[PDB]
């Protein structure tokens, strides 16, 4: 449960990211994929050597996806229905994954954001990105 | 695996008694209802849309036989899983690209079954041993990925 | 969530525990220390010993509160707030021990219902144990 | 760990700009903070109630010191982090009663510290390598754990 505090301090660090949220999503991914080498067990049919424009690519429509969780951080179930309908019944990624992910997008916030990334704002983050992570694999069984 | 030899003894009593046929089909088939996303690698199987329509499956039940086939070879070489698991570890890596976390549920799904067959039989310590040995197989299978 | 059937699965499984709820939870406890022994560092004030009274005690207690959520599955967040709040503000479990717990208390069940664990009551006990952690993880932050 | 010579001058090279003060005291707030329940072993420290209040304890900032002081030196013996640290693993078990997984948590929240701190040279293949150490440093902790 997002505090109205949480919900301030997610829409102001997301609101610095701005234009490069693309490059952050993408930068994220591969630090994921560098970290957590397992997780490029979804990828097969990805380039995944740095700067592939399918990683590119698919940084932006995931930095697209979390501005419209912040966007709609009071109805996310709502806004992610359709994502969670993909995560549950096509990809099928395991539950784990997601904070593999999540801790990277904190990482890649932190080295960016640095007057931003507060002890404040960095329990926010991570407790948005929680309840991202939940919504995604609510509809998994 | 760090086995004391009264948890090696324990693991290999009780693995005497198992049908390996049955028990392989009836942790695979378990594995695919009680985490169904774990059936994205097997679209090839056909029906798995409902509880009987997996655990029935003929498919899932060879499956469940070579899995735990492969499993119980294992069993034999709790000294060395790794170099046991290698050319397996590689496939599942680069071949069929399944996630290492599946080795762990499944292994999970397994004790249930063995506590599901052996009842009073599978005691608080054998279990323990069983948790050791079934996380040693997922090691070693995830041992080759990168 | 839970559904309809998932809701039958879970009442007439717990049916049958009945009495035995009690030393069910107990032995879902000793099972828990013996394979997962990092979740002692909770009890350092109990006696571990096999036929501890302190756990027999504990078990009927633990016991006790899933018989009480499977009395309210349609209003487990209320039905659990005291002991959400509890593990939340004093005993501070981590997250990941609950998910030992329910592992030890599936293994119990399936030890002591052969007829009854069927793949379908299997599928939804894990179900309704994974809800019953979330509710009681669910104040942490 | 299985550090590969890259690796390993690479944790090594970043390790040399670090101020073991200042990120000791950062990691360890930040960790009260993010985790709330981790607070559990601090009661002692005082006020704890607001991150500003954490950030600003001074029990938490020495203690923070110590611990990273403790994890800078298993950095000298990256080839034997068990033998490093079994008196701390009993001491963390036996004496203190820390659940290991607070170890991972802290591991993480180190790396952020990391980033945070050394922005642009904090780069992807230099997280990898220590998030590889974190993990090796976690489990040398819990290795004697029983
Ligand atoms: C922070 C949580 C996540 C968000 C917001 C997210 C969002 C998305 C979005 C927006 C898409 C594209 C949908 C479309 O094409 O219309 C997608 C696809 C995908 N996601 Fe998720 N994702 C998340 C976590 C994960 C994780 C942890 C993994 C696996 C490690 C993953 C694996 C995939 C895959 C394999 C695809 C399809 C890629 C393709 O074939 O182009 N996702 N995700
Ligand atoms: C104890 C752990 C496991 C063992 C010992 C094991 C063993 C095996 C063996 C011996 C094969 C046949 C190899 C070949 O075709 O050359 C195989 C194939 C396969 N395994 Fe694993 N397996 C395990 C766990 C899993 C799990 C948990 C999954 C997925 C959830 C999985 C997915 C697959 C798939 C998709 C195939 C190929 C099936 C096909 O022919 O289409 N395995 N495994
Ligand atoms: C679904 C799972 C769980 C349920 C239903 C549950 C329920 C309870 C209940 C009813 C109590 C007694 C509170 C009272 O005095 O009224 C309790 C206490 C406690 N629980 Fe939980 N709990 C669960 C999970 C856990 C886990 C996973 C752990 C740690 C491994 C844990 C650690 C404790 C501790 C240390 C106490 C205090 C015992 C004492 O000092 O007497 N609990 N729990
Ligand atoms: C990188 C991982 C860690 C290292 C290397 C480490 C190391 C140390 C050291 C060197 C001490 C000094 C005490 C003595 O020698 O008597 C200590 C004490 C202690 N540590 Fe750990 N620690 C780690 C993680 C943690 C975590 C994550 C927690 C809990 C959140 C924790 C809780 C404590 C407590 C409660 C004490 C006792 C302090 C006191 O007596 O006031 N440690 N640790």
């Amino acid at each position: 449960v997002l505090s109205p505090a949480d919900k301030t301090n997610v829409k102001a660090a997301w609101g610095k990211v701005g234009a490069h949220a693309g490059e952050y999503g993408a930068e994220a991914l591969e630090r994921m994929f560098l970290s957590f080498p397992t997780t490029k067990t979804y990828f097969p049919h990805f380039d995944l050597s740095h700067g592939s424009a399918q990683v590119k690519g698919h940084g932006k429509k995931v930095a697209d996806a979390l501005t419209n969780a912040v966007a709609h951080v009071d109805d996310m179930p709502n806004a992610l229905s359709a994502l969670s309908d993909l995560h549950a019944h096509k990809l099928r990624v395991d539950p784990v994954n997601f904070k593999l992910l999540s801790h990277c997008l904190l990482v890649t916030l932190a080295a960016h954001l640095p007057a931003e990334f507060t002890p404040a704002v960095h329990a926010s983050l991570d407790k948005f990105l929680a309840s991202v992570s939940t919504v995604l694999t609510s509809k998994y069984r | 695996v760090h086995l004391t030899p009264e948890e090696k003894s324990a693991v290999t009593a009780l693995w005497g008694k198992v049908n390996v046929d049955e028990v392989g089909g009836e942790a695979l088939g378990r594995l695919l209802v009680v985490y169904p996303w774990t059936q994205r690698f097997f679209e090839s199987f056909g029906d798995l849309s409902t509880p009987d329509a997996v655990m029935g499956n003929p498919k899932v039940k060879a499956h469940g036989k070579k899995v735990l086939g492969a499993f119980s070879d294992g069993l034999a070489h709790l000294d060395n899983l790794k170099g046991t698991f290698a050319t397996l570890s590689e496939l599942h890596c680069d071949k069929l690209h399944v996630d290492p976390e599946n080795f762990r549920l499944l292994g999970n799904v397994l004790v249930c079954v063995l506590a599901h067959h052996f009842g009073k039989e599978f005691t608080p310590p054998v279990q323990a041993a069983y948790q050791k040995v079934v996380a040693g197989v997922a090691n070693a299978l995830a041992h080759k990925y990168h």
